Parts: C-alpha cells; sequence; structure tokens
RNA sequence: AUUACCAAUCUUUGAACGCAAACGGCGCAUGGGAGAAGCUUGUCAUCCCCGUGCAUGCCAUAUUCUCAGUGUCGA
RNA sequence: CUGUAAACUGAACCAACGGGAUUGCCUCGUGCAGUUCCGGGUCUUGUUUCGAGACAUCUGCCAGAUGGGGAGUUUGGCU
RNA sequence: AAAUGAAAUACCACCACUCGGAAGUUGCUUCACUUAUCGAAUGAAGAGACCAAUGGGUUUAGCGUAGUCUGGCUAU
RNA sequence: GAUGCAUCCAAGUGGUGUAUAUCGCAAACUGAUUUCUGCCCAGUGCUCUGAAUGUCAACGUGACGAGAUUCACCGACGCGC
RNA sequence: UACACGAGUUGUUCGGAAACUGAGCACAACGUUAUAUCGUUUUGUUAGGAAAGUGAAGGUGUG
RNA sequence: CCAAAGAAGGUGUUAGCCCAUUGAGCCAUAAACCUGAGCGCCUCAUGAACUGUAUUAAGCGAGUAGCACUGUUUGGGAAUGCAGUGUCAAGUUGGCAGGUAUUUGUCUGCCAAAGUUAAAUACAGAGUAGGAAGACCGAUAGCGAACAAGUAGCGUGAGCGA
RNA sequence: AGACCUGAGUGUGGCAGGACUACCCGCCGAACUUAAGCAUAUUACUCAGCGGAGGAAAAGAAAACAACCGUGAUUCUCUCAGUGAGCGGCGAGCGAAGAGGGAACGAACUCGUUGCCGAAUCGGGUCUUACAAGGCCUUGAGUUGUGGCACAAAUAUCAU
C-alpha cells in the first residue's frame, strides 16, 4: 500500500522497459491475442503474461 | 525509506535511464584493470544487505570477468577418448562467473576475507561483480561481533571452496528439499554416503 | 555524458540552481547546521549537570534546531512531508543514490533544489560531502529568508516539473567536430 | 599424424627470421608536426646493406625538432640516392629523386617508391628492391590518391600518405641466376630458415597430405579449398586459375 | 657430574623477501668497532668487519606528512 | 580575402633570451639588486593524433554448410 | 408495432468501408554525425577554433505563442 | 596489398613468416643447360557467378488452439546450376 | 691411480666476479586462464604516475 | 604373601617370593587450567514494582527467481542440479514447493535470491602428545627398511632402490 | 588563488605467499575395464591436475516433508532398499527419498529491509591498578548511515 507508492514513483522517472514499451506497441493496435505471445516468451511463464498484458492495457486507458 | 527507492531502480534495470547509467559506467569499467579497489560500493543498497557496513576494515572491489562459456583446454583443440568429451567449445564450467570473480580476488589479495559480491554491470564482453571484502585484522573487525566470525581461521578462503553465496549457488545448495537429495551436504559427502560399502560387525 | 542522449530523468541534475540564490540556500543550511561532536557532547552534558541538580523528572532536551542532513533521515523528512523544502546535490558517485530524490518531492509536493556541489553541502553542515540536505521547521528569526528561497527554487524545479520530465539532455558536440559543421554551412 | 612443416612454422621456433646482422626496421621518419606543416632537410650519410635484403638502406639523419639532438633515421634507399644528398621529407618539400613529399601533393603520373598505405605507418608499400608505384589518379573531392602497386593491383590510398620519389635500390637482383645450391644457402642465411624445400610428395604420409604411395604422386587434386583447415591447406591454395597459361 | 624433562643459543639457505646467483658475490641506508696513515695522546679518510632496515601485493593509517587531475565547485 | 608555416644545390651548426612590469637601491633623470608576463595567438564544454565508424573487425551467442586437419570406433560368418 | 427490394429507422456499446492527411512504432534504406567500437601512429611532441543561427545557455534584454506556483516564472 | 596471406596458441591489446611489403612472403610441383611440353574441363577437385536459375538453416513474420503446441511463411545468404 | 697414515693448493696485477653486451632468458607489471608455475617482455616494458647522478637558499665553530 | 598370581618385564635355565612393577591413598603439588564460584572487593553495566502511553508502515534480500536454448549432471523420467548466452519477473489480490507437460481453479506446506552456528560424523596423515591391544608376520615373512633404510647403489633428470 | 572527488608517493601498523593433505571443500577430469564387438551407457560425477581450510570440514534453523490423528535446523547411523520407485543400446548395468528406531542436542541466532531513533558508532589519544560492556578530549573515519530499539488488525509498544 505504501511500498506500492514507492514502485509507482520509481516507475515514473524510470519509464517502461523495452518489453513493456514494445508490448504496448502491439496492444495499441489490436495484436492483443499475440501481445501475450510476446510477453510470455519474453516474460517467462504464461500466468504472468496476462498480469502484464492486463497491466499495459490498464496503462493505456491512463494516457 | 531510503532503501526502498534504490532497490526499485535496480529492479527496473532495463529502462532507458538505468541502462544509460550502465552504458556509461560499463565504459569506464572497460578501461580499468580487472580488479579495482573502490572507496564506496556502486550499489550501497545491494552491498549493505550482503553484509557490508561502512566501517573501517571493509573494502570493496570491482572484478572483471570475461563472459561466455569456458572452452576446454586441449592441445590443438583435440580431445581423446570417448566422444562424450568430444566438444571443446560448448562446456560451461559448472561454476558461475560470480564465483570465479570472487576467487580471482582471493588468489590476489590473500590478506582479505571475501564476504560476498554482487552484480554491477555486464556488457557483451565482460561482467563486473563488486566483491565485498573484509580485512580480518583491522581492530574494528576484530572487536565487532556481527563480523568477528570471519576473523576465525576456517574462513581464510571461503571463496576458494564455494562457501560464498555465489559458490553456494553452483553447489546446488539453495534448494533444500527433494531438489537436493544428492547435493547435501556436498556432491561427495552424499557420494561417499551412498557408495560406502558398510560392514556391520555382526552381519 | 555530454555526447550521449541523456534521459530526461538524469538530465535533472545538470540544470541546477544558479549562484544567485545558491549561496542563500547554503546560508540557511549553514546556520542551521548540526552540532559538531563538541557542542553535542556538552549539550547532553548540561542534560545531566542541570538534571543531577534538578529534583527529578526534568532532563528534557533535544537538538536545538538544525537541517535534516543525512540521506535516509532526509527521505523520511519527505515521506512525512515534514521537510519544508529539500536541497539536493548535483553529483553523487552512485548517481542513482539521489536520482529518485527530486521525484518523490513533487510526489509529496515538497519544494526541492538540485544544487551545484555536494562538497558545498558538506562545508555548511560539517561533513566532507552531503547528498541532500532537508530544511524542516525553522525559527521565526529566519522564516523570511527561506519563504522566498522556496519561491526562488520551485520557480526552477516545481514550476518546471512538466518540461523537466520531458527534457533529453546531452547531444552537445565538440568545438572541433561541430565547428566543422559550421564551416560547411559556410559552404552553403 | 604429425603436424606439417607449414603448420609447424607459425610456432616460429627455428623458422623465425634471423636478423642479427640487420640494421633496425627501415622506415620513413615519424610523421610529426614538421612533416605536415613544412619540410625538414636531412643529410644522407651512410648507405649500408642489411643482411637479407636486396635494397640498400640509407642512414638519413634529421634534426630532432624539439630536443637538441640529431635523430637518425633508417630508410630504404631510392636508386640514385648517394651519401650527402640533403633529403627533404615534409609538406612543402621539393620533388627531387629521394624526397618524401606527401602523396596527394606529388604530381600525377609520377614514380614513387616506399609509399605508405595509412597516413603515418612510415612506409609499407613498394619497398623491396627495384619495386615502385605509379600515381594514377588524385580525387581531391575525396582526398585519396589511386596509385598502381608493383603487382598490377592498383589501389586507392589517402592523399596525405608519404612516399619517396624514385625506384628502390638493388633493382635487377632477381635476374642474375643462382647457378648453384650454395648461393641459395647464403641468400636465406640472412633471411629466415626455409631452405631447402623438400617436396611434400617426397615425404611420408604422416608429415604432409601429398606424401605416400609407391610412386611420388599427389593422390588427390593439388588445388585445395580456401576454407580448408591448416595442415590441409597445402598445395595450390584456392587456386582460381590453374596451370600453364 | 649423568639421566630425565622444561628460558635461551639457533651458522648458510629455503615461502626467502635489498639485487643476484654453478658468485659463500654485490649494494643502499643506518648505527658501532676495529684498524690506521695523515693529524690532535687520541680523533674518523677511503679500505674491512658486525648488526639492523630496504621485495612485491594488499589493508589500515598519518595533530591540517606530501602530492596529481582542461573530475566537481568556489573564494 | 583568411589560412601557425620567418629553413641548403654531391656530408658546416643551431640546446637556458629582448623588453615591460613589481620591490627597494647611488632615487624618482640615469642604475645595481629578487621578481612577473610578453613573444620567440587568446581561449578550448574537449578525444593524444589521425583513419574507419554504428559498419566493422570481431565481443558473445546460436544456426547452417564445409571440414582425414583431427578424434573415436569398426572393417560379419563360411571354408 | 404499421409502413420494402435481389436492401427496416429516434434513449446508440460497437467488428459495418476504395480512397484523402499527419502522428507512431517498425522494417527496408542512404545521408550526415561520433561518442562506442576498430585499426594505425606517436617518447600519446603542437588538435581545432575571426566569430557568428556556430552552438553553449548567453549570470543576460525583449517579441509574440504560450504554460503556469496560480506577486516566482519558465516553455516554445 | 597489411583490418593481407600462410600459421601458432587453452585464452588473451598473444605469437610466427614480418627488422618483411609483390625483384616480398607463403604454398605446391617438376628438376641444370639445350629440346619440345600434344589433345581432354565429362568426372571428381579448385574457382567465380547467382537475375530470375532449384532448394534450404535458426532467426523474423503470420494464423490455429486456453495453452503447451500445430500449420505455415520470410526463402534468406548459402547449396544446387 | 690399491690400502694406511701424514701432508699438500699462498695472488693489488693470473682466471672469475665486482663492471660489457650477443643468441637468448623473463622478475615486475599487465593480460589471460576454473587454474597457473601461461603469455607478452632491449630491433627496449607497463592504460602507462616505474629514478639523487647535480645545483642551491637556509642551518652550524667563532672577535 | 595375595585388595598385589600379570601393567604377562628383568635376572646366567621354567620365579607370585631375587629385582622392577602394579594397588587403596597421601606431602598433595602451582591451585597461573577451570570446578559450582566458597570467594574477595574495586568499578561497570545491564535486571523489577511502574505513572502515562505509543508503534502502525507492515515489509521480509533482482540481471535474482523464472523462462527459452545447449552443455553437463542426476534414479529424477515433457530438466534433478548446475553453467553459459538470450530473456527477465511478482509482490503476501504475492512467490516457490506439492516428482507427467499445458491451461483453469482450489488446497497444503513454506517464504529463495544475506550471514553465523557447537555436538553427534570422516581421518591415524602432523603419532603432535599419550597410549592400549592382537587367534596378525616372525627375518626370502612383516613396511621398501628389525641393522648408520628412502640408506648404499642406479638414472642427464622425473625417478628407482637394495 | 582552497575544499571535495578520483588517484598516487613513503612513513608507520599489519597481513598474505610456503609446508602438510589421511580426512574435508571447490573446480577440473580421464582412460583401461564392463557391455563377451562398440559409439549411449558403465568405469566415474572416480584417478591424475589446480585450488583451500580445519581439528574436523562441510551442512545447518525450512521459499522442508508430507497428504497423515500430521512431522519440524543440519549431520550421522540402522532402516526404507539393491527398491513391484526409478534411470538404462529399458541391455550391461545403475539407483535414491519421505517415513521409522536411534546417536547428538539446556541450539539457536544477526544483518538488510520496516518503524522509531540519528553518531548514542568506529578509530587515535589520555585518565584511571590494562578496566578498550566508562571515564574525556579528539575531524580522524563516518550522514553515500556507524550504532540503538521494537517484531503482524495483532499486541502491548514506549518514556520518567
Ligand atoms: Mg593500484
Ligand atoms: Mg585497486
Ligand atoms: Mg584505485
Ligand atoms: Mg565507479
Ligand atoms: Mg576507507
Ligand atoms: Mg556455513
Ligand atoms: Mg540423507
Ligand atoms: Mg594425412
Ligand atoms: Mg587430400
Ligand atoms: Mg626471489
Ligand atoms: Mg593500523
Ligand atoms: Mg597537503
Ligand atoms: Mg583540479
Ligand atoms: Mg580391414
Ligand atoms: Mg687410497
Ligand atoms: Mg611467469
Ligand atoms: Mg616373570
Ligand atoms: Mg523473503
Ligand atoms: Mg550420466
Ligand atoms: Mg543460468
Ligand atoms: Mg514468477
Ligand atoms: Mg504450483
Ligand atoms: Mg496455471
Ligand atoms: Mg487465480
Ligand atoms: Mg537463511
Ligand atoms: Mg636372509
Ligand atoms: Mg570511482
Ligand atoms: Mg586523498
Ligand atoms: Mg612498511
Ligand atoms: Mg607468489
Ligand atoms: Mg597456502
Ligand atoms: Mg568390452
Ligand atoms: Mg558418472
Ligand atoms: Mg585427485
Ligand atoms: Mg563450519
Ligand atoms: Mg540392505
Ligand atoms: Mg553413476
Ligand atoms: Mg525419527
Ligand atoms: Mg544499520
Amino acid at each position: 500500500k505504501h511500498l506500492r507508492a514507492v514502485k509507482a514513483i520509481i516507475a515514473d522517472l524510470v519509464g517502461l522497459s523495452p518489453l513493456e514499451k514494445r508490448v504496448q506497441e502491439f496492444l495499441r493496435v489490436g495484436k492483443e491475442k499475440r501481445a501475450l505471445k510476446y510477453c510470455k516468451k519474453r516474460l517467462g511463464d504464461f500466468t504472468a503474461a496476462k498480469k502484464k498484458r492486463s497491466k499495459m492495457e490498464e496503462a493505456l486507458r491512463h494516457t | 525509506g531510503a532503501f526502498m527507492y534504490l532497490n526499485e531502480l535496480w529492479k527496473k534495470k532495463s529502462s532507458d535511464v538505468m541502462r544509460f547509467i550502465q552504458r556509461i559506467r560499463s565504459w569506464e569499467f572497460r578501461h580499468q584493470h580487472t580488479v579495482v579497489r573502490l572507496r564506496r560500493p556502486t550499489r550501497p543498497e545491494k552491498a549493505r544487505m550482503l553484509g557490508y557496513k561502512t566501517k573501517q576494515g571493509f573494502c570493496v572491489f570491482r572484478v572483471r570477468v570475461r563472459r561466455g562459456g569456458r572452452k576446454r583446454p586441449v592441445h590443438k583443440g583435440i580431445t581423446y577418448g570417448k566422444p562424450k568429451t568430444s566438444g571443446v567449445l560448448g562446456m560451461k564450467l559448472n561454476k558461475n562467473n560470480q564465483a570465479v570473480a570472487e576467487q580471482r580476488l582471493g588468489k590476489r589479495f590473500g590478506n582479505l576475507r571475501v564476504l560476498n559480491s554482487y552484480w554491477v554491470n555486464m556488457d557483451s564482453t565482460f561482467k563486473w561483480y563488486e566483491v565485498i571484502a573484509v580485512d580480518p585484522m583491522c581492530k574494528t573487525i576484530r572487536r565487532d561481533p556481527r563480523i568477528n566470525w570471519i576473523v576465525n581461521s576456517v574462513h581464510k578462503h571461503r571463496e576458494q571452496r564455494g562457501l560464498t553465496s555465489a559458490g553456494r549457488k553452483h553447489r546446488g545448495l539453495r534448494h533444500k528439499g527433494h531438489k537436493a537429495s544428492k547435493l547435501r551436504p556436498s556432491y561427495r559427502a552424499a557420494w561417499r554416503r551412498n557408495n560406502r560399502i558398510v560392514f556391520l560387525r555382526k552381519r | 555524458q555530454r555526447r550521449l542522449k541523456v534521459p530526461p530523468a538524469l538530465n535533472q541534475f545538470t540544470k541546477v540552481l544558479d549562484r544567485a540564490s545558491r549561496n542563500e540556500a547554503l546560508k540557511l543550511i549553514k546556520k542551521y547546521a548540526p552540532e559538531t561532536r563538541k557542542a553535542r557532547r556538552e549539550r547532553l552534558h548540561k542534560a545531566a549537570e542541570e538534571k543531577k541538580k534538578d529534583p527529578k523528572k526534568t532532563v528534557s532536551t533535544r537538538a536545538p534546531l538544525a537541517v535534516v542532513t543525512g540521506l535516509q533521515e532526509v527521505t523520511r523528512a519527505i515521506e512525512k512531508k515534514q521537510a519544508r523544502m529539500v536541497v539536493i546535490a548535483n553529483n553523487v558517485d552512485p548517481v542513482e543514490l539521489v536520482l529518485w530524490m527530486p521525484n518523490l518531492c513533487r510526489a509529496n509536493k515538497i519544494p526541492y533544489a538540485i544544487v551545484k556541489d555536494m562538497a558545498r553541502l558538506g562545508d555548511a553542515i560539517g561533513r566532507k560531502t552531503a547528498t541532500c540536505v532537508a530544511i524542516t521547521d525553522v525559527n521565526a528569526e529566519d522564516e523570511a529568508t527561506l519563504k522566498n528561497l522556496i519561491r526562488s527554487v520551485n520557480a526552477r524545479f516545481l514550476s518546471r516539473s512538466d518540461v523537466i520530465r520531458r527534457q533529453w539532455g546531452g547531444l552537445q558536440l565538440s568545438l572541433r567536430s561541430r565547428a566543422e559543421l559550421r564551416k560547411k554551412h559556410a559552404r552553403n | 599424424g604429425k603436424t606439417v612443416l607449414s603448420c609447424r612454422k607459425g610456432n616460429g621456433s627455428v623458422y623465425q627470421v634471423h636478423g642479427h646482422k640487420r640494421l633496425g626496421p627501415a622506415k620513413l621518419r615519424i610523421l610529426d608536426y614538421a612533416e605536415r606543416h613544412g619540410y625538414m632537410r636531412g643529410v644522407v650519410k651512410s648507405i649500408e646493406h642489411e643482411a637479407g635484403r636486396g635494397a640498400a638502406l640509407a642512414r638519413v639523419e634529421f634534426r630532432h625538432p624539439y630536443k637538441f639532438r640529431r635523430v637518425k633515421e633508417l630508410m630504404v634507399a631510392p636508386e640514385g640516392m648517394f651519401t650527402g644528398q640533403s633529403v627533404f621529407c615534409g609538406q612543402k618539400a621539393p620533388l627531387a629523386i629521394g624526397n618524401v613529399l606527401p602523396l596527394g601533393q606529388i604530381t600525377e603520373g609520377c614514380i614513387v617508391c616506399n609509399v605508405e598505405a595509412k597516413p603515418g605507418d612510415r612506409g609499407t608499400l613498394a619497398r623491396a628492391s627495384g619495386d615502385y608505384c605509379i600515381i594514377i589518379s588524385h580525387n581531391h573531392e575525396t582526398g585519396r590518391t589511386r596509385l598502381k602497386l608493383p603487382s598490377g593491383q592498383k589501389k586507392s590510398v589517402p592523399s596525405t600518405s608519404r612516399a619517396m620519389i624514385g625506384i628502390i635500390s638493388g633493382g635487377g637482383r632477381i635476374e642474375k641466376p643462382v647457378l648453384k645450391a650454395g648461393n641459395s644457402f647464403y641468400r636465406f642465411r640472412g633471411k629466415r630458415n626455409c631452405w631447402p624445400k623438400v617436396r611434400g610428395v617426397a615425404r611420408n604420409p604422416v608429415e604432409h597430405p601429398h606424401g605416400g604411395g609407391n610412386h611420388q604422386h599427389i593422390g588427390h587434386p593439388s588445388t585445395v579449398s580456401r576454407h580448408s583447415p591448416p595442415g590441409q591447406k597445402v598445395g595450390l591454395i584456392a587456386a582460381r586459375r590453374t596451370g600453364r597459361i
């Protein structure tokens, strides 16, 4: 709750990685049935593919 | 606190800001010697958790380690016997770079008790680990019970024997359960244990 | 690090205060500097001398008034929002050790100040170097000089918060290899 | 089997250039400030004979531009250069036969020996005896001169390289026939240790890919691949045109 | 006195560490101690002994023991 | 205009100043004695100088070909 | 919910389209950089700069276009 | 033609020819003069070439299935010719 | 020339070293190596800060 | 004679008695090691009855875990551990482990990537110190060596070796 | 014309190397042999090789086992077990683990984080019977954090 703030202020200056940047590239123009094929090969397992693909579309409604 | 913010910058290690810092600092590292004495550690967050206090008798080194798989040393690149061992380039050395880094610093600086090390930078050629070392005879280290233990003589070259965390990594420790039934306490302690031919007196 | 494309987060430290109010900012930090191990040990000594002569239950003493000059003590002065405004050093060797400092400030709306030298935040305080000084509550002898300092500095860091976070630095070419690029537009 | 004589030679144990009666490496004077923004005169004092080279080496002294000494330079001697010639090697130098005026400043169609490929390496090309290069083309927009190496293979070098003017001394060495194995003995005893050449077809099939058989024949085609491993890359290496023309 | 036990002496080397090395060789400091010619009965000239110190690496450290840097800044 | 360019034609040599300032002096005209810059062209965000240059070579990876250069092993039975 | 051929509407979530224009990533790519990298030379022995869109921010001084902490100001 | 070629080394800003610079180096063959050195490029070799010639490597691209995976494709230099 | 006992080798200048360089070696450093006892190393080392030989003001017996 | 006849040895031959031993203790020895401290003080901290009252933020280790490859390792088999490269997290609305891969769920245990830690265990190598034993060998045996044995002697040497 | 940063130089105060290696720890690492051949395999994660400590080393305080009525650091032992596990040209061969009875065991702890503190720390002195679990002077390290304290929406923390 308070550590989460520390991970959103450090996520503010730092910006998004070359994954999360290139993920939301797909997720910005359809490509969502394969944005998780990208953030699965790159990001290891497949349960953490959604929790980040769901976190970049939750980062797109917040432009 | 102060730690929460440095610890989270380094977890976002691939961003353009942290990767700029690493692109310039991986560049001075490539014009310094393999082993380099530092005054302060580059990562106080990651050093102070690995057992580094900024007292006297504590010293930090960058050690450079060439990347990539070890190549078997056979004359002319020729290996003999069974083709099990035919490969010359694809062996992997069964000891991670961080252990090799920690052991470079030990052969050189015999008056120091290496304690830990951590990742500082890697380019596509080299890889720098900052190895946290202790002067076991600075009076500060002597009279401080948090780190007296390393003055005792069983810790002279814990780096050379795989007693550091990096060594405890490639020793298959750090898995305790059914995952290390032959790893415990060591590859041979288990090997001696399973392959002794025990002879009870009364059989 | 002048050639490269300095990110808009690390650039923040190459747009420091000017010498106009920087000496003023070092004036406050200096007179509200901590006690130097000699007025510290004889301060808590009068906490026994006039307490051993006191009847009982009266030794109450604290730091008279100073600026929060550590790093993890400053960070808490910000998180608590009790630091009225914080001063930050231009350069610290693991630059990431203070990189995030000017960004949890406008998170908690503290006026921050990236100032030109940590070696000049040490001479005021007393140490050799200092990564960041925080100037919390002050006595009414000096609410005038800082109340303006907060204004003179957020006009440079908080008012600029939008353009700061979108500001790529560097790309500053040589005087040798960019006067060449002047002698060819001379050929135009 | 065993390693082959050619492979067993980059170890450089015995098969290593001798050079004890040799003078230093013969090369142009170092490309300092003086040979860029002017010239400097230098007197040729001694023309010696480095054992193992057909070209005369001329000991040229210059003055050290910065200290007070007289620095001494060993250079290969262009033919005609005699003792006491007052050689100029700079930018504004004249183009007499022996001077080292820069390559893009020499007139075109001229004759230059001891040219240097990179601007500063102190003379590499056209430096054996009688060998030389002809300047063909300057490209002042690119700043690179195309000179014709003494092998027909004409290349392009930068117009700031340096180059002597003339032909390297000792020309016509290769035309006097040796007439005896003993005059080949004394040629290579100043050079490295490769003489006599035993034919690989007269060797045993352990020491060379050609050796073996009841007859002295190369069993498989002599032309070997460019990519072939060392110890196999023997014979006509990547021969693209083969045999008498 | 012999025996037994428990503070010394402990040559030349050797990790060997002043340099070297098929040299019982060669120095640099630093004392002191011989020997003497001159010289003022003694006093230190080269010569010659004795002893200490002097290897590299590393750590700590020096009442403000010295420094380098177109690293940082300021008077 | 806009740039460092004061030099041998068959063996010579060139390396530690002139002036002005600063302090007293035989003083302030003249000077004897420490000192400072000038020049023999002021600053450089600043690479030692070039040259190539995000291409390379080759840093590391994998991949495909090639590969007696080399290794290991084999090279049945009958009669 | 009446009311059409070879096709059904106002409280509108939205997959309903040959093209038109920039944005934004991306490859393809040459153009110029240089700072990494590379090679060479060198006892690292003289590198570029008169000179102003050349950029530096130029402690500045204004002009719009602005954004504001909402008298500090900056950004373009 | 030197960021070369031949080559060493377990690896390295390592080493050899090379203190060299095509009148050179490396690599073969034949074997002094003289005299000639014929025909055969199918083969197997070297060699270039690859526009188109025929085909391939992970990588990269796509669609499939909830997902492991499937089905592709880029046919790309190479390898065929 | 065996065995035993006893003796016997005299240096300012002879040879050697102190004191040269050659073919070459390789301590250091540096690099590499799991690892070094590996490699580079006088035709001059080392990403490389590698040294009292001299000249001096001042100190000192004493009119 | 025996709380002593085996700590079974010595002595000119087979010894309980000739000698040395050995015993249950004592002058106890320094009480310089420590046995509970019987202590002894000089100082030093730190233990309770408490008046009022707060901590709150929970967070708890990143080129790490994981994944992909390919190399090794393992009984570990759609990976047991490791290594290398590419990739690279999550945050207790969690992570890992629950020996068949995958997705979707539940449940159970646990909380990696920091550190120390006795004992039981291995070893007769320094026998270092001290030993004690044997259905062992008995001088071609037992260690190579019962003795001036790693010796003499051999080998350029590594070594060999009576 | 000075601080700081990054480096030097010698002065002091030290340390490291070497020996030993039976056991132990890390890396490296075969082959003969077995498979009636042999290349997977086996030998063997062995010998040799490099390195490093100790009187033991190592391990060790659960990111453990289990699936039960649950167990509770490591190590060792008997046992599970030459295994109706399993790996394996599924051949030769290989091959553990939980549980159980034990030995041992007054065995647990401390950093970092977190919160509250913020130099109470460290080192050079000095003073005391050497008292450095302390006194009192010290910029000398240190604020780029030494040190102190607390352990959970549940407690009681916290000061006289
Ligand atoms: Mg150093
Ligand atoms: Mg260092
Ligand atoms: Mg250093
Ligand atoms: Mg650094
Ligand atoms: Mg320090
Ligand atoms: Mg341990
Ligand atoms: Mg077990
Ligand atoms: Mg052959
Ligand atoms: Mg052949
Ligand atoms: Mg020595
Ligand atoms: Mg000390
Ligand atoms: Mg000083
Ligand atoms: Mg400076
Ligand atoms: Mg046969
Ligand atoms: Mg005799
Ligand atoms: Mg060596
Ligand atoms: Mg008897
Ligand atoms: Mg945890
Ligand atoms: Mg196996
Ligand atoms: Mg890995
Ligand atoms: Mg995960
Ligand atoms: Mg699971
Ligand atoms: Mg799932
Ligand atoms: Mg779920
Ligand atoms: Mg732990
Ligand atoms: Mg006998
Ligand atoms: Mg640094
Ligand atoms: Mg310093
Ligand atoms: Mg010393
Ligand atoms: Mg050594
Ligand atoms: Mg040792
Ligand atoms: Mg067999
Ligand atoms: Mg095995
Ligand atoms: Mg062994
Ligand atoms: Mg232990
Ligand atoms: Mg059994
Ligand atoms: Mg096995
Ligand atoms: Mg039990
Ligand atoms: Mg702490």
